[PDB]
């Protein structure tokens, strides 16, 4: 199943709400987990079952459903997210990643 | 005017968890006689208008019956010799007499020193260890590979293995609704619910990729997975037809009792009356056509009719997972089924699979413990039926339409869930209240 | 006749004739691990119709199959019509969209018993 | 007073005057050999009560010692002249000579009691 | 006109099969502490006008009662320490020092290497054994007899195999019937039965012979045998009067405690103060020749006036039923009563019956478990009762009045029987069905 | 409302008005420690309800939290006035000097009940 994200790249300013989308081809139930890679650093999971947060994030992040359209949403933007999100379903991820940098 | 009336015994269901008893129809693995016997007239009620939903994933008969045969298969071997004196240096030298082409260097002649009745004495014994048993250490010296990691305990020669069938009946106030609907994937509603007091002859076969001696589909071959579109999930295929499958062990084999104190006996093997053959399973090749040929027919419709659909064999793992193992007559077999999943399909003879035989066998995978099964006397050989597929798929370039399929297994709930497939455990609550123009006095 | 659960797909009038077929199925070795499942097998479903047996007798309905009493219809809890209620409704949708309220019938059942048994009391010594 | 079983072999009127005596008996740690026994004993008691007492309860004679019931006693079963069975016969033989027409009787009972209760139903309605 | 109208709490009882709780009134083997305190004064209830079938023989409660022993004698070895490390090379010699002409050979005075509490170092020490613990390799070399076939436990020496009374006892809703009649010839009706709450002191005595400790016959001698023209089932004699047996063992026996491991010590037997004489029973002559004389008189019925009946002393076989076996204060006796049933029968004193002990005890003939007694420090002394027989009568030609028996046992149901033979299981029904003039309202 | 032994300290009258709540809690895994505590625990409790019932139902007041009987009283058990009974005193304390003569006015319920069912036959059959 191909996976398709939008926009390749945004700049957001402190504290800003930015949302990400994730597009899947099929129906893929709520499975679209979310991850976030700070430069130079491992890949670490943000949000599984495409609603549900990791041990360890905070509740500023957000994910929905919208038929086979997937956002997650982000709230009074702060330094440390800056990097790249990639949503995963199955074994199958987006080309490219969405990348995220102060403005 | 209204008033409320409250009612006893209304049919009135809801999804519930319990603990399930055992009842069936020679000391056995599954304590069988410990089942309470089953009526010789089994009650089924057929429930119509009644329309109820069902999930084999999330039915937790699967779960308890899984926990059910682990507790019996750890029960089976507590009064049962520990072979804890057997991790001890051994001197194997490759048996070559009467043997065939491939036969080369899978058994071992290994000789060891041995505690004695007496715990001073001690004396030199020798055995037949499979390749598959044994591990040299760096004739060359050898020992159990076990030694490293686990401690077994001899399975007793005594307890036959053989699956009897064994019905799980729910107690008073649970019902298990068995859904009649042939053409039931697994999930989602079921129009034809009927009733029975608990399940029919389920027999729990150990196998990996082959379901053996299982039920029936009782109209077409039909596949059922959870999430198909996941590349991970087991495709559990049941089929319509039985395909027989024949295999032996061709050695004649001897069961040699060696004494290893008070009491403790074990069973080792001894010499091959005369030329020693590799196990094989024999599948008939037209029928084995014919029920893939049904297989890829039913499995086109869940992806496309143009789709390309190839079968491969298992990519790789433990022994267990990239063969076919089963237990026949008391002895494990690893089957290696490259033959079957060999064809590629676009929109008299026998498939000979040479098998390859096991002692030390740790099934369940449990951390410190494992079984030696004691060798089996005489030619052992079973009659099986094909029953079912495990198969895994692979995800693909999402350019190909070449779907291609290999077989799994390795969880055993995969290969129960065939069975307890149609069932499901429901609690019944026999209060109601509805309003009425009855009135108290 | 039909058996247990025989008329679950039928009628509310009709599960209703045949109640006792499914009320009597309601009740009916070594520690080894088939012995003790079938122990806390047998415990589960005794307590299980104890506690029935116990909602009946609070409401005073103890040994009646089909019990009737004295608290009114909120008529919150379903607004539907008794024919179409008896006629065209099996017990499984009816459980099903009045589960949320059943605590509260419970409690009035409870507090209605009661106090009809002490005004038969009251009469009864006076 | 004669205790437990005392009117074994009384008549049946006399046996019938103390169902009490007998009627009162029919109730009343490790994982030991002695004590998985006492639990075993002990559950099976408090079962066979309890199927006793829902057996009662279904023909609505629950609490009654002494019960009577709407289906008539057809001879087939035992034509015995009544003043010969209640003071020159006891209770063993009785049974002894109806054990094959009980399950019937039984059903009987049952749908008697539900026919009734409805017909009282639908008095207490109108 | 009649209708039918129920009734509850009727006296009615069915023959049944139920679990039956212990109830009694230092630790001990049989857990007595684990039964339920039976009440002081129990209600014992006299049902006249009753007649009720009895049969001991096929009586559930001896095949019960048998498999609580067995499970009582397992668990009670259990946590004890296991003597698999004795099982070494012995070096025995004769106890040829203060011995009398019969006690020759009896004794073995044996020697061997023993592991201590160091693992890696090892221990040289002694121990006695009687001849019948130990048999020859082929001074000497020996090995305790059941290292070759089983696996040696020592009972813990600080439970006591003296038997308690214990009382079996059925839960509420059954009723245990006892037989008052005193000429019960063990099966028919019984005319005088009686319920009580359960069973009066039952003592488990162990022995094959003669019966120890049981219970007397009220009015006379009774022989009870199921098809007494049967050669093979085996006769049950009951003593109206009791004759007095005393045992002894006269040796002064030390008890030596030789440490084998971490926290297990294995008790030895050490050096004998004073002489050493032979272990022996003794019966009254004029006692004993009475008591044969009322059995024998009683015999005369079951066969005829004019035959002979002649005691010869048990045929072959192995030493627990060749010989008068039992436990007295911690040790097993087999002794050899020959001068008991010696004498034939035509229409102060005291015999002395020489004993021999064994330490190696395996009862139950349980396949890899032995049991082995501990030694008993000082010289034991047993009053016991002599309350019955276990005769088996042998076949003869046609031209032969002379009825041979010889005492039996072995099985010990036929001990036990002995005890549960006026009892019985029933199954209260309470409901009943009657016809009446009253019709419910 | 006050909950489980709310009234456990209230008058007698106050006590009697809440007996449901009190009535209800009298009934509401491996073989580790606290799996056979918690299964012997749960058949306890079963046997202490079922005790009681049985108690009730022999006196004929299975199903009644309040009934009323055929035994007159003694006034030897205790003569204290009505009023001060069931104004001025608790649960516990009448408990507490009646400890010894329940034995004997649970016989004479049991014989009266019996003794009352049995007059009843005669009544409805005539
Ligand atoms: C699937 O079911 C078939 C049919 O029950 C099984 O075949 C049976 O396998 C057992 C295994 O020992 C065979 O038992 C043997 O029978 C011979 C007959 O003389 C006996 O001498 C041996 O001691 C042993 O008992 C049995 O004959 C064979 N066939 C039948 C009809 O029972 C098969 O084993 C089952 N599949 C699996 C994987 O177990
Ligand atoms: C048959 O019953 C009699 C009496 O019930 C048994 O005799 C008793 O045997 C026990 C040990 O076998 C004696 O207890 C021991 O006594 C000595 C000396 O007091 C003491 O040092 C020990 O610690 C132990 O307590 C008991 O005294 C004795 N009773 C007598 C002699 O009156 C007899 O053993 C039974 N027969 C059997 C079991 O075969
Ligand atoms: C294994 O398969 C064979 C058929 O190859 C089964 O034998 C009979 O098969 C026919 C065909 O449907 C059935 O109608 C019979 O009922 C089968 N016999 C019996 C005794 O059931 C055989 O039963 C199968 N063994 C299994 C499933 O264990
Ligand atoms: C794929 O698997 C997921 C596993 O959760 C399915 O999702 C659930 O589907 C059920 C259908 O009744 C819903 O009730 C759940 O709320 C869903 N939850 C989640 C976590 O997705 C999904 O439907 C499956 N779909 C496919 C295409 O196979
Ligand atoms: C499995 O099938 C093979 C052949 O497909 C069988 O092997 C032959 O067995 C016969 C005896 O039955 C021999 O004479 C032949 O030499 C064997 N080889 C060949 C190539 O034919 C084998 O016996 C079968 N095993 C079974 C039925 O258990
Ligand atoms: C498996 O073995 C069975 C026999 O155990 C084979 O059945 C035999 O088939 C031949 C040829 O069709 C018949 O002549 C025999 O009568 C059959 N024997 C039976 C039914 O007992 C079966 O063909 C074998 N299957 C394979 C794939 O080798
Ligand atoms: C699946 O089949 C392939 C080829 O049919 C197997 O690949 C062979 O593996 C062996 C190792 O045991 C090599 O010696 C061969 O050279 C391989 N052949 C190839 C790559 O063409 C593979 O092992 C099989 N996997 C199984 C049976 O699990
Ligand atoms: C399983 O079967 C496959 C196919 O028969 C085996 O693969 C062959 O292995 C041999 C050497 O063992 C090679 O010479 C062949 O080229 C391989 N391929 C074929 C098509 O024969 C495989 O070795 C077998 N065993 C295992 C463990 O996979
Ligand atoms: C059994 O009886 C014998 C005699 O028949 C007793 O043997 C005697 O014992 C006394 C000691 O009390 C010695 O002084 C005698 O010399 C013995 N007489 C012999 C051996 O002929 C024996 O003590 C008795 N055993 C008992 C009572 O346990
Ligand atoms: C068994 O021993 C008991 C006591 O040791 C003997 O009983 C004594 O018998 C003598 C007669 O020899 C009397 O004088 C004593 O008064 C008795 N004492 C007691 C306590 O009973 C008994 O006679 C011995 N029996 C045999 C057969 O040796
Ligand atoms: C029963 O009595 C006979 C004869 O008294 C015993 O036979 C003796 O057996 C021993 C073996 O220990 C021989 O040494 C004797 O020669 C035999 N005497 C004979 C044949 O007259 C027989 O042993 C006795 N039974 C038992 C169990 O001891
Ligand atoms: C049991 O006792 C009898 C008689 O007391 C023993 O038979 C005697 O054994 C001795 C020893 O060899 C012989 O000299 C006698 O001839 C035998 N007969 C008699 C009448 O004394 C018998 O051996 C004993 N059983 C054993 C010791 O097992
Ligand atoms: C294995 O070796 C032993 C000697 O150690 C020999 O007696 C036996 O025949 C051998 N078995 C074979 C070669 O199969
Ligand atoms: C013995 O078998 C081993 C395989 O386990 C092989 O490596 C070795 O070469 C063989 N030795 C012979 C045939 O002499
Ligand atoms: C047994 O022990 C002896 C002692 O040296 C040794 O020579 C022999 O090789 C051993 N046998 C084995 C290890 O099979
Ligand atoms: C056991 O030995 C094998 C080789 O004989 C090795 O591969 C494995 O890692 C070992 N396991 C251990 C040391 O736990
Ligand atoms: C099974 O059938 C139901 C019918 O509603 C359908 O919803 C469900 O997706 C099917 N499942 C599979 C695995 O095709
Ligand atoms: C196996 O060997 C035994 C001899 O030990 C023989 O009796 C039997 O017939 C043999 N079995 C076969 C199938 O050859
Ligand atoms: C199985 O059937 C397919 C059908 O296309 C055929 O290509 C193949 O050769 C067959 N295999 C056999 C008969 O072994
Ligand atoms: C698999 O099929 C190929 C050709 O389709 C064949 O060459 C190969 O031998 C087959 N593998 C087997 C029969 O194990
Ligand atoms: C099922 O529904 C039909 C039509 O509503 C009805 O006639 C039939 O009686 C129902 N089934 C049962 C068992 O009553
Ligand atoms: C026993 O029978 C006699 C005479 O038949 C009778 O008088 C007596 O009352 C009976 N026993 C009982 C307890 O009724
Ligand atoms: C030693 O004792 C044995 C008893 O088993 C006996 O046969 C042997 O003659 C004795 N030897 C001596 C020298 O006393
Ligand atoms: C047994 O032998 C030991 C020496 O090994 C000796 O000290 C002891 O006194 C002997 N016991 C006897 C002869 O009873
Ligand atoms: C103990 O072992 C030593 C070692 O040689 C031996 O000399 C001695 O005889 C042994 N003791 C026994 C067998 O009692
Ligand atoms: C154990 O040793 C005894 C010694 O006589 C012998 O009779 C018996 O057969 C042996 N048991 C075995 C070797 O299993
Ligand atoms: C016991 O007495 C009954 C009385 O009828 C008789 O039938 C039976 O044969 C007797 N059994 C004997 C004498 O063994
Ligand atoms: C043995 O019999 C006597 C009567 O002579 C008796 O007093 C004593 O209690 C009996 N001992 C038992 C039954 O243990
Ligand atoms: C046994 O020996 C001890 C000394 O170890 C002594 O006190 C006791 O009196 C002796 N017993 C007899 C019966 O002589
Ligand atoms: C037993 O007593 C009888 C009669 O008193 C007598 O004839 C017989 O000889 C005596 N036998 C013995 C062994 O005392
Ligand atoms: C058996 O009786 C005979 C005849 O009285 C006698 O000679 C013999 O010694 C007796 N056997 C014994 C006492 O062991
Ligand atoms: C406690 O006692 C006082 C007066 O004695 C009373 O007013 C109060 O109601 C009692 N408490 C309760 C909870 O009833």
């Amino acid at each position: 199943i191909q996976v398709t994200q939008s926009p390749s790249s945004l700049s957001a300013s402190i504290g800003d709400t930015i949302t990400v989308a994730c597009e899947v081809s099929q129906d893929v139930g709520w499975a679209v987990n979310w991850y976030h890679q700070r430069p130079g650093r491992p890949p670490y999971n943000l949000i599984y079952t495409a609603h549900n947060l990791a041990p360890g994030v905070a509740s500023r992040f957000r994910g929905s459903r919208v038929g086979t359209y997937f956002t997650l949403t982000i709230n009074n933007l702060l330094p440390e997210d800056v990097g790249t999100y990639y949503c995963q379903v199955f074994d199958s991820f987006a080309p490219g990643g969405t990348r995220v940098d102060l403005r | 005017n209204l008033w409320v009336t409250v009612y006893y015994g209304v049919p009135v269901w809801k999804d519930a968890e319990t603990t399930l008893f055992c009842a069936s129809d020679k000391h056995n693995v599954w304590a069988t006689h410990a089942c309470v016997p089953t009526d010789p007239n089994p009650q089924e009620i057929h429930l119509e208008n009644v329309t109820e939903e069902f999930n084999m994933w999330k039915n937790n008969m699967v779960e308890q019956m899984h926990t059910d045969i682990i507790s019996l298969w750890d029960q089976s071997l507590k009064p049962c010799v520990k072979l804890t004196p057997l991790c001890v240096t051994l001197q194997c030298t490759n048996v070559t007499n009467n043997i065939t082409d491939d036969m080369r260097g899978e058994l071992k002649n290994c000789s060891f020193n041995m505690t004695t009745e007496l715990r001073d004495k001690k004396q030199k014994v020798y055995s037949l260890f499979y390749r598959l048993d044994v591990v040299q250490i760096n004739n060359k010296e050898y020992r159990l590979i076990n030694c490293n990691t686990s401690a077994i305990t001899q399975a007793c020669p005594k307890v036959s293995f053989e699956p009897i069938p064994i019905h799980y009946c729910a107690p008073a106030g649970f019902a298990i609704l068995k859904c009649k609907d042939k053409k039931f994937n697994g999930t989602g509603p079921c129009p034809s619910v009927s009733t029975v007091q608990c399940t029919h002859g389920i027999k729990p076969v150990v196998s990996t990729q082959l379901l053996l001696n299982g039920s029936l589909a009782e109209e077409e071959v039909m596949i059922r997975s959870e999430n198909i579109t996941n590349n991970a999930k087991n495709i559990l295929v049941q089929f319509n037809t039985p395909v027989q499958i024949n295999c032996t062990r061709p050695n004649n084999n001897t069961r040699k009792s060696i004494r290893i104190g008070p009491g403790q006996a074990f069973y080792a093997t001894g010499d091959i009356i005369g030329d020693i053959r590799q196990a094989h399973c024999n599948v008939s090749k037209a029928t084995w056509n014919e029920t893939l040929g049904k297989v890829v027919k039913q499995l086109r419709k869940h992806f496309g009719n143009n789709t390309i659909i190839r079968f491969a064999n298992s990519s790789g793992g433990d022994l267990e997972v990239t063969t076919h193992s089963f237990n026949c007559g008391g002895e494990f077999f690893y089957c290696n089924t490259s033959g079957l999943f060999n064809s590629t399909w676009i929109s008299n003879d026998s498939i000979t699979l040479p098998c390859r035989i096991k002692q030390i066998i740790n099934m369940w995978q449990r951390i410190g413990q494992a079984m030696y099964a004691p060798p089996i006397q005489g030619v052992i050989r079973c009659v099986s039926n094909i029953t079912g597929l495990i198969l895994t798929r692979d995800g693909g370039s999402t350019n190909s339409t070449t779907e291609t399929f290999r077989p799994g297994g390795g969880d055993m709930r995969d290969n129960w869930r065939s069975e307890l497939y149609k069932y499901k455990v429901v609690k019944i609550e026999p209060l109601g209240v509805a309003p009425t123009r009855c009135k108290r006095r | 006749f039909l058996g247990f659960l025989g008329a679950a797909g039928s009628t509310m009038g009709a599960a209703s004739m045949t109640l006792t077929v499914q009320a009597r199925n309601l009740l009916s070795l070594k520690l080894t691990v088939w012995g003790i499942k079938q122990l806390q097998a047998r415990v589960l479903a005794v307590e299980r119709y104890l506690r029935d047996q116990q909602l009946l007798g609070i409401w005073g309905c103890s040994g009646k199959l089909i019990c009737c009493t004295n608290v009114p219809w909120n008529s919150s809890w379903s607004n539907r019509n008794l024919s179409e209620i008896w006629d065209n409704m099996t017990w499984l949708q009816w459980d099903k969209e009045i589960s949320n309220y059943t605590q509260i019938i419970y409690g009035l059942l409870e507090e209605s018993q009661n106090q009809q048994e002490k005004n038969e009391q009251d009469l009864l010594a006076l």
